[PDB]
């Protein structure tokens, strides 16, 4: 991992690592790239919180291969878990 | 700096504000003096 990350294209190379049956979406995989890895949380003094984590919105046409997209996020990632609104059979998003 | 602050005293820990807040509700509840009163009905007279 250290070998790798001395490289100096490492990042674009994980740009070019995310969904490889996906193509020609760069933008949308560097935003992959950038939720996947996250920032870092702090709390300043215990009073005021700042949120380290990305929030990605895909708004997209029907054929642009979104959902393909988060299929290969829930492979991906280490605890993805994968919730829809209209579907019935999968986890609610509602606490119960 | 904020540290530093509180070490000077310029601000107050969320804790001992909590505690603070909870005493000052359990202790005090202050009624206006006579002559407070006067200028809060003027005041309200002006602004209606
Ligand atoms: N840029 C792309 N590269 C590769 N395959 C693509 C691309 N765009 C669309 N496809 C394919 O087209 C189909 C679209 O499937 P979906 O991922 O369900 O599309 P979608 O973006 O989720 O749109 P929906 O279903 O209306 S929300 C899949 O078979 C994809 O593999
Ligand atoms: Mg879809």
């Amino acid at each position: 991992f250290r070998k790798i990350s001395r490289d100096r294209g490492i990042i674009d190379k994980i740009i070019s690592s995310m969904a490889p049956s996906i193509y020609g979406h760069r933008d949308i995989k560097t935003a992959v790239a950038c939720s996947l890895f996250g920032g870092v949380p702090k709390n300043v003094n215990g009073k005021h919180s700042i949120r380290g984590d990305i929030n990605v919105l895909l708004l997209g046409d029907p054929g642009t291969a979104k959902s393909q997209i988060l299929k290969y996020v829930e492979k991906t990632a280490h605890r993805a878990v994968f919730a829809t609104g209209q579907g019935a059979s999968a986890v609610g998003l509602t606490a119960s | 700096m904020q540290n530093q602050q509180e070490e000077n005293g310029s601000e107050i820990s969320i804790e001992k504000m909590k505690r603070y807040i909870t005493y000052c509700r359990l202790k005090c509840a202050p009624r206006l003096s006579p002559q407070a009163a006067e200028k809060l009905s003027s005041n309200f007279v002006t602004i209606r």
